[PDB]
């Protein structure tokens, strides 16, 4: 069984007499051997006296004397030890107080500890330990938290935050060791300003850094969505100044802000936004809004409104490019997108989408611009029961007004004009057909289905020599991507097309209609030679027309816990396999996994489609060849291994390694993790640079309802995070 | 050699008319979806109809991840894979309720050089997960309507 | 001493177009440590 059910089969669950008393008023007891009653004015008092035993729904309490007042509610039990019923927690006084009709738990030289009995893994001993069930909270006065027999540290005033009410106070601290920053401890202090926002401060101190960094956090739940703001500020840095002791100030910060809503059904509002001081803040600093992986800064705002017909965007794109190589990065400052929609004009569908971007760069000395484009669309869907044909046409008009063209113009034999239109038309045709068959030899009631496919798609040919390149990038061609009718995103290289695509997938159905399997391959072919009067592709071979592209998927789904996943990408003119990946996994739940995977990017893929220095550098050149395994199994019911470990054969070294053992009692949990990972390149000896973390933490349990095994945040915690195949 | 057209239609003969429902009606996933249900012929009702007697289809939570796939030798990105999930529930009136669910995935590599071009083709990528994730749901009807029988 | 959860207003969801690039998946619960 699972711990949050484990932990609690344990916890307890609902005129003198002289002698075997069992007077029950409703649901609290008394099982006390003498008993005294009085009525004097009225005043009704009750003076227990041996073996008292208080039994309730809420506590269970035991002692040698005891004492009550039937009118206030005020009980005293004397020398005792108590319980909770229903919950976890339990403790032992010199003297049990309940006041204000049974408010106030008051215990005077009590102690308390939420661990199961026979287990004493941790107490804390105080001397007025007070338990307060409007605030949810237990207050201790002369605080002494103890570890077994052992005390650990003294302090007054420890309070308890008792169940899942939140409440603002210093959170448990934490700690690490990397080879960057050396030994690291946080401290973090939660502010709890209202039910729809939170604050926390946490001053992170780094050793080697030699001064504390001040992270700040501040959580919001609007109309408008929900957001989240960062800001790390750290005053100085000492490893930084060696490194670059000609710069006067050697602060480091980082803003992050991210915000996602929609108000009214018809508002979007995004925030994507991430500014850092220095390139390197990522390789020195652990973030969970960065890392160290990364290229550069994303700087987005986004204003929308859709209606069932209708939406328009206003945003606004920058990047920030951490490289040294790089210092020139284009920005949409800003972009307005329209789309309308408008269908079942006569038998056809018509849409219109517009767009108006405004372009900048970094630099002084580059091209600026400005563009408009309309595409109006109009299509005949035609289908039937087996089969589907749907006609389309389109027109692409787009115009520029190019500025800052001295400097480019000077340098380069082709020169860009200052006003460009281009206008051309696209007609596609696509179709579709189903077969199917009762496959029994594999099982009674299955089916396979076929499902060949078809496209044509034509665009004549404008010469795009004129236009500087802003936001266009090569497509990847996978089985899915071979029936799209673009090469490049964006809109500034527009590439012709005289082809046909042909495919076909099969499925696998069980006898409850279930998909089992499918495997899908496909090609394109082409009559004439895609340009778009800029061609500067690095191809190993000079073809141009024919089937020159070819790609393949699949999946298996072969029980309700393994699974299989493929994919591969041939391409002709790179004489290659362009890409491929592979992965299997057997899953039984969150805590029970095992998956290998494959990834492969030849080196002619990483000179036809990259930047040019890719294919001389050394950590580029070579592509993509590894082998990774995540693994995550428990031991012993309360032991938890998490591990992780991702190989490149091309260069016989490790990418990342990841290893994390957590035990989860009923009273505490400790966590302790470790990755090695890739860091950076040193560009003297031309070698990979790595970097080993240790962290370490510690919680305590059953007070909340939280009782995590810790798997997921274990999974997902190194540069290549777990990703569900399943 | 056994093989024959489609007799059968693709979205179950009970599902022609259907209540399609959603916390966000006019987001990318409702608009894929209504698109795919027009294709196969579905007559589409508002959610507050007076049909009592007709299968009600729920939108759920849509996640979209976007997570570093592999790494060159200086530890940079090189790949990102995306993940979008996507969760649904269909109702038949005065039987139980069925859910469903979708995953696709997506990969592409990464250009600091040409990082606004690489944003254009993300925006991209996406709009067609949600087109794929709109036909995978389409394909688990007749799943659903099988169960139906069985019960 | 303090404890962090999820937030709500005082007294399905919407389809996004902009992935969580790289989510630690650092769960949203009544607890003393920061996450
Ligand atoms: C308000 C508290 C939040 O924490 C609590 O709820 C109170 C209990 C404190 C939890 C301690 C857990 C860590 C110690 C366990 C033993 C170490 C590991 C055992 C082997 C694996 O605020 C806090 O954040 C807790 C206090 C901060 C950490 C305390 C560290 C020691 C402090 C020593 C200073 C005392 C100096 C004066 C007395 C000598």
């Amino acid at each position: 069984a699972d711990l949050a059910s484990q932990c609690m089969l344990g916890v307890p669950s609902y005129a003198v007499f002289t002698g075997s008393v069992d007077i029950m008023q409703g649901n609290s007891r008394l099982q006390a051997d003498e008993v005294q009653l009085h009525q004097k004015e009225p005043v009704r008092t009750v003076d227990a006296l041996g073996n008292v035993h208080y039994d309730d729904n809420q506590v269970i309490l035991k002692g040698p004397k005891g004492w009550a007042n039937l009118n206030t509610k005020d009980t005293n039990v004397w020398e005792g030890d108590y319980q909770m019923v229903g919950r976890q927690g339990r403790g032992k006084a010199d003297l049990m107080k309940q006041r204000g009709e049974n408010r106030y738990t008051i215990l005077d030289n009590g102690s308390f500890t939420s661990c199961l009995p026979g287990s004493d893994t941790w107490s804390v001993v105080g001397s007025e330990i007070i338990h307060d069930r409007e605030e949810q909270v237990a207050e201790i006065w002369n605080a002494r938290f103890k570890v077994g027999p052992v005390p650990i540290f003294y302090s007054p005033y420890l309070q308890l935050p008792v169940g899942d009410k939140r409440r603002s106070g210093f959170l448990i601290p934490n700690a690490k060791y990397t080879t960057t920053n050396y030994f690291e401890f946080y401290l973090p202090y939660y502010w709890n300003i209202a039910p729809n926002m939170d604050a926390t401060i946490t001053p992170h101190y780094m050793h080697r850094r030699g001064n504390i960094m001040w992270e700040n956090e501040f959580r919001y739940l609007s109309q408008a969505g929900a957001g989240l703001m960062e800001l790390d500020y750290l005053p100085s840095d000492k490893v930084y100044e060696d490194e670059h002791p000609n710069d006067d100030s050697s602060r480091r910060w980082l803003f992050y802000w991210n915000h996602s809503g929609v108000m009214d059904q018809v508002w979007r509002f995004n925030v994507d936004y991430t500014k850092v001081s220095d390139p390197s803040y990522f390789n020195d600093f652990d973030n969970k809004y960065g890392s160290s992986t990364d290229g550069y800064a994303t700087q987005k705002f986004s204003v929308g409104y859709a209606v069932q017909n209708f939406n328009a965007t206003v945003s606004t794109k920058q990047f920030q490019v951490f490289s040294e190589q790089n210092t020139s990065s284009y920005s949409a400052e800003p972009q307005l997108d329209v789309n309308y929609y408008q269908n079942d004009v006569g038998p056809f569908d018509t849409r219109i989408y517009g767009q108006a971007v405004h372009f900048v760069n970094t630099r002084d000395d580059m091209p600026e611009a400005t563009r408009v484009h309309l595409e109006p669309t109009i299509n005949l869907p035609l289908s039937n029961n087996w089969g589907s044909i749907n006609t389309e046409a389109k027109l692409l008009a787009t115009h520029y007004q190019q500025t800052n063209l001295d400097w480019y113009n000077s340098r380069n034999t082709t020169k860009l004009d200052e006003s460009v239109n281009r206008v051309m038309p696209q007609f596609k045709v696509d179709g579709k057909m189903v077969f199917e068959r009762d496959m029994e030899m594999l099982a009674p009631g299955y089916t396979q289905t076929l499902e060949p496919r078809a496209q044509y798609l034509y665009v004549p040919y404008r010469d795009q020599s004129d236009i500087y390149n802003y936001d266009s990038s090569l497509l990847q061609s996978d089985y899915s991507g071979l029936f799209r009718d673009r090469t490049y995103g964006g809109l500034d290289r527009i590439a012709s097309a005289n082809q046909v695509t042909t495919g076909v997938t099969s499925r696998i159905y069980d006898d409850a209609a279930v998909e089992r399997f499918n495997i899908s391959v496909g090609q394109i072919y082409y009559f004439t030679e895609s340009r778009t009067g800029d061609d500067n592709i690095t191809w190993e071979n000079d073809d141009k027309t024919g089937s020159l592209v070819w790609a393949g998927d699949t999946y298996w789904r072969i029980s309700e816990r393994w699974g299989l996943r493929g994919g591969i990408q041939y391409d002709t003119r790179l004489d290659n396999v362009a890409t491929s990946n592979s992965s299997i996994e057997y899953r039984r739940d969150e805590d029970r996994l095992v998956q290998l995977n494959y990834r492969y990017a030849s080196p002619e893929y990483i000179q036809a489609t990259l930047p040019k220095y890719y294919s001389t550098a050394e950590q580029y050149k070579n592509g993509i060849s590894q082998v990774g395994a995540v693994a995550s199994w428990p031991i012993a019911d309360r032991w938890s291994i998490v591990g992780a470990y991702y190989y490149d054969t091309n260069a016989n070294k490790q990418a990342d390694s990841m290893l994390g053992v957590q035990y989860s009692s009923c009273c505490y949990a400790i966590r302790v993790g470790y990755e090695r990972k890739l860091n950076g390149w040193d560009n003297d000896k031309q070698h990979a640079v790595y970097d080993n973390a240790i962290g370490f933490n510690i919680e305590l349990r059953g007070l909340s309802s939280n009782y995590g095994l810790g798997t997921q945040e274990m999974l997902r915690s190194n540069i290549l995070p777990y990703q569900n195949t399943l | 050699c056994g093989w024959h057209l489609r007799d059968t239609t693709q979205v179950p003969s009970t599902m022609k008319v259907m209540i399609l429902d959603s916390g966000d009606p006019n987001g990318p996933l409702s608009r894929a979806v209504r698109n795919q249900l027009r294709l196969n012929g579905v007559e589409l009702l508002d959610k507050e109809t007076t049909r009592k007697d007709v299968p009600s289809l729920r939108l759920g939570k849509v996640s979209i991840a976007k997570d570093t796939a592999s790494v060159f030798r200086n530890g940079q990105t090189a790949e990102y894979q995306m993940i979008m999930t996507v969760n649904a529930t269909v109702l038949i009136p005065g039987r139980d309720i069925y859910p469903i669910s979708a995953k696709v995935f997506r990969s592409f590599f990464d250009n600091p050089q040409m990082a606004l071009a690489k944003d254009n083709e993300q925006d991209m990528i996406v709009k067609e997960m949600y087109d794929r994730a709109a036909e995978q749901l389409i394909r688990k009807l007749p799943s659903i309507r099988a169960a139906d029988i069985r019960s | 001493c303090g404890l962090k959860g999820p937030l709500y207003f005082p007294p399905t969801q919407t389809q996004s177009t902009v992935p969580d690039k790289n989510d630690r998946a650092t769960g949203d619960g009544p607890s003393q440590v920061n996450y």
